[PDB]
């Protein structure tokens, strides 16, 4: 579970852009609270096998 | 659930964000397509199992 990927984000990256930041993604009208129904941690992971 | 009811929905306009304006829904799990892109797109059929 050391590698990760984000899931989620505000807009698409540019060309060589890079964005480490760990802030909640909001997908509806609820506001990210540091949690929620359409509101998420924005990282995953593949966990390999 | 061993003799679920299937509904064909066609000729018909689907505000699918009506699914997700009420907090009443304690899951929503969208598998090919994200629910915010639901109400941009057309399909030749929606059927509607429950």
């Amino acid at each position: 579970y050391n590698y990760l990927y984000r899931l989620f984000r505000k807009s698409n990256l540019k060309p060589f852009e890079r964005d480490i930041s760990t802030e909640i993604y909001q997908a509806g009208s609820t506001p990210c609270n540091g949690v929620g129904f359409n509101c998420y941690f924005p990282l995953q992971s593949y966990g390999f096998q | 659930v061993y003799a679920w009811n299937r509904k064909r929905i066609s000729n018909c306009v689907a505000d699918y964000s009506v699914l997700y304006n009420s907090a009443s829904f304690s899951t929503f799990k969208c598998y090919g397509v994200s629910p915010t892109k639901l109400n941009d797109l057309c399909f030749t059929n929606v059927y509607a199992d429950s």
